[PDB]
């Protein structure tokens, strides 16, 4: 019949009540800095698109990051550009300080805050009960900023989430692949990264929304407090919905797809099964118990749902039991 | 014509100025150089083109003894020349001529160069070039100019020469390299990082 | 092969040879139509696909190549295959006595063809050199890029040789220069070559 | 063979010395630290020096470096005991430090900076107190080396440093000096040709302190009369010309003469017959200023062929063309 339509809980019409230039990024007309203002230090890595360099700002001494791109995708880098400035000093989103180019060539750079980004990448370190919480609490509160400013993310894992665990500051990165939500619109269901692919994604429904973050979200968490990185580990796109499966069970999903008119791909019902809906208890082991609480397992239960719809928003997870300590203490430091 | 002449002609020996003969006559001017060459007379008789000694005595092929001692006395002698105001006037006046070569530094615009020695004493190492302008030192570019003494032409000659001829320093360079990558600058605080990669290693 | 021959020409041995599994990739290419004539058929004799435009065609190619080969050798395959040059000591030796003929790394001083010929760059005292070699006097400078050397030792920096063991120290009967001396000499030299007066 | 003489003043000096003090041969060679000076500019060059306006870097101090080329051992041993014999005496060139190259090898003397007043600029400005003034100064420092017994043997111009500003005066280049031992023989290839005395070109070698005198009569006669050099040869041998034609050949002959000095024949051809001319000839309008009779009769005592008839040091200063300057 066609799937069925779908809105956002929060924030629907946030982007129609705006004025054009706001979501109109394809007539954002850049305003270019000053390149002489930084100078580069060492390469971080490289990409298709990108040269990727650590610079520093000769004008206050403060650490950059430079992002060489090579033009491609007019729209793509202007929907980014506009996206940045439009999320500008809101919490826990990346500033971009600058953007800039070379005199001669043309080619043009991204200039972002440098975030001292410390992996317990094998101090062989870790974090806390608490760490986790206080953590998630900072990701909440760019999610709700974004998708109050009517933007989606599409990208979030922990690759994104930049933390200098020293100063105990968290930025969300990467918003080459963020986008305006506009209701009814049908977007591209090849975003993400495998192992937080929402659902919506996998099936492919097009109608989608700020839950999708939701989602990616619920599988971060899934991996902290169990200490299984990732959480879901599919070896491909259909692999990914079986290893969902097997954990949030097989009837929720197929009720999940009756009730959008969603046509699977023939190639799931091979593959899929039947399984039933395992109890959290079944991955607590006496490495990851001191991490799993009865109030992260009811938290993440409300995160990781197969409708869309039925998922946490972004502020009412800010207002479970799972964040009261956090929240006392974000209180008394004012 | 002259063995001087004939020397200062050869291959390799580009570098060179003719000794005048009067300098070399007097023999207040090679004071101390008799303790620094074996065959010292004979030598010296060579460079001034008088009649050698006998015959018979070429055990040691000694014509060859005597035609390398009479070209490291030359050497030796030359180096003091060269120091002398008619010895700097000589050698400016090739300087002009660009017989020493030119500056292989990009932002010295080519400046004409004078020879050095990295030492005094003969063996130790071969002749190189001074620049004025970005005052460093540099190996001449053929391997003609790969085998003369640096011994020869002194470890001060072209610090006397501006010292004597202030008028010929030429102006520190203008302009000086600007690495750029992307039109961006690099910092040096990114050598600094590069240079411990390396040892770190 | 164009590519092979052009590489092995005379002149040519800063160059090194361009993977046609990078060239064949139009993605690599772009801009490049607008920055030369006879793009297309400059194109056709790299991958090898009337006296008046066949002998301008060829120097288009030569061109095209060249700008090409700018780009490529910023890539960590282009960079590997010119750091295996390197190690073999085909962009010659650095010229400074106290780098102890250090190996070098060809540089443009300006990326823009026409505008400047090749030069060297020397990872140890860090300045730019002309070619000893007066074969390389017309390689443009546009070909390798201002980027180059910079580049390569940002992927593998532990090709940093060390900064100089020695310096060079001036002396005059083992005295050293005092550079109250020099400042001094270089008036002389300014206030010396002043304008000699134009008789009326 | 030519007739001996000895020395009237100062004769035995040396001879009743300990042999320390005349034995240069002997003489260790305290040695400095080379890296304490570094060269800002060239000033002048000798025929066995290079001279150089360094400063001392553990100090900052200005200073000057004397690089003596190579010579003998024995030159440069005896001009440092010399200098270091003479060191603090009235007007004698102080020595501050001796110094070696270690590769070179090639010896340096270094010195407190003397101010000197370009040679050029003072022979403007000198007036006729000035003269004698210097005069005088030059004395107290050839009376003092003739007393430690040792000859300088190279008076001239620019030996003389004055710094006029300062009134004060030094003898420098104690490199052609030597000790005065009674009846020896000694080099006539020492001072400088227009300032050579009689003894030296006439081949006598058993000369004295005298020697300097005349020196010193040849730079009074150029000062005064405003003439440089006053005796202006073209060689050693036209240069007994010039004086021949000044001092009369009459004094001359009598002179080789008395002392059985045999002449190059080469002499004959050149020196002739000339008068002793009258010293009113080299005065003019311009030079006139600085002549007077007590400036030539002065002058006259001292430019004598007979090296033993001229007035020693001491005598010297006791002369009417010094009364004006003693009193102070
Ligand atoms: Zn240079
Ligand atoms: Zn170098």
């Amino acid at each position: 019949s066609g799937p069925v339509p779908s809105r956002a809980r929060v924030y629907t019409d946030v982007n129609t009540h705006r004025p054009r230039e706001y979501w109109d990024y394809e007539s954002h007309v850049v305003e270019w800095g000053n390149q002489d203002d930084y100078q580069l230090v060492r390469k971080l890595g490289r990409g298709k698109y990108s040269e990727v360099f650590e610079a520093i700002n000769i004008t206050n001494n403060e650490k950059v990051v430079v992002k060489i791109l090579k033009p491609v995708k007019k729209k793509k880098i202007k929907r980014e550009i506009k996206i940045l400035e439009n999320l500008r000093g809101g919490p826990n989103i990346i500033t971009l300080a600058d953007i800039v180019k070379d005199p001669v060539s043309r080619t043009p750079a991204l200039v972002f805050e440098h975030v001292n980004n410390t992996d317990f990448k094998q101090l062989r370190q870790t974090l806390t009960d608490y760490d986790i919480r206080f953590y998630m609490y900072e990701i909440l509160k760019a999610l709700d900023y974004c998708h109050s400013m009517g933007i989606m993310h599409r990208d979030v894992k922990p690759h994104n989430v930049m933390i200098d665990h020293e100063h105990r500051k968290l930025r969300l990165i990467d918003w080459g692949l963020a986008e305006f939500y506009h209701p009814g619109q049908e977007y591209n269901v090849r975003v993400a990264s495998r192992y937080f692919k929402g659902p919506e994604l996998l099936v492919d429904y097009q109608m989608y929304d700020y839950s999708l973050d939701m989602w990616s979200l619920g599988c971060m968490l899934a991996s902290m407090i169990f200490r299984k990185e990732p959480f879901f580990h599919g070896h491909d796109n259909y692999d990914q919905l079986v290893r969902i499966a097997k954990v949030l069970g097989t009837e929720d999903l197929y009720d999940y797809i009756d009730k959008y008119n969603i046509e699977l791909d023939p190639r799931f019902n091979d593959i899929l099964g039947r399984h039933s809906r395992k109890r959290w208890e079944r991955f607590v082991h006496s490495e990851n118990q001191h991490l799993v609480s009865p109030e992260a397992l009811d938290f993440l239960d409300k995160l990781l749902r197969y409708d869309h719809q039925s998922r946490l928003t972004a502020r009412e997870a800010m207002e479970h039991p799972y964040f009261y300590t956090v929240v006392k203490d974000q209180a008394r430091m004012g | 014509v002259s063995w001087i002449s004939w020397f200062c002609g050869l291959r390799g020996n580009e570098f060179f100025c003719e000794v005048d003969e009067d300098y070399i006559q007097d023999k207040f001017n090679l004071t101390g150089l008799n303790e620094q060459v074996p065959h010292y007379r004979q030598a010296l008789d060579m460079i001034l083109d008088l009649e050698p000694d006998e015959e018979l005595e070429d055990n040691p092929n000694q014509s060859d003894l005597i035609e390398q001692a009479a070209e490291m006395l030359y050497g030796l002698i030359h180096a003091r020349y060269i120091l002398t105001n008619r010895g700097i006037a000589q050698m400016l006046e090739k300087y002009q001529q660009g017989d020493f070569g030119y500056c292989p530094r990009v932002y010295c615009e080519n400046q004409p160069m004078l020879p050095i020695g990295l030492s005094d004493i003969p063996g130790e190492a071969m002749v190189k070039l001074y620049c004025p302008k970005c005052m460093d030192v540099y190996t001449p570019k053929s391997s003609r100019h790969h085998h003369t003494d640096g011994a020869y032409f002194g470890t001060g000659f072209p610090h006397m020469l501006f010292m004597v001829h202030p008028e010929y320093r030429p102006k520190r360079p203008a302009n000086q390299f600007v690495p750029r990558l992307y039109g961006f600058k690099i910092h040096p605080m990114a050598y600094q990082l590069q240079l411990q990669a390396a040892s770190n290693f």
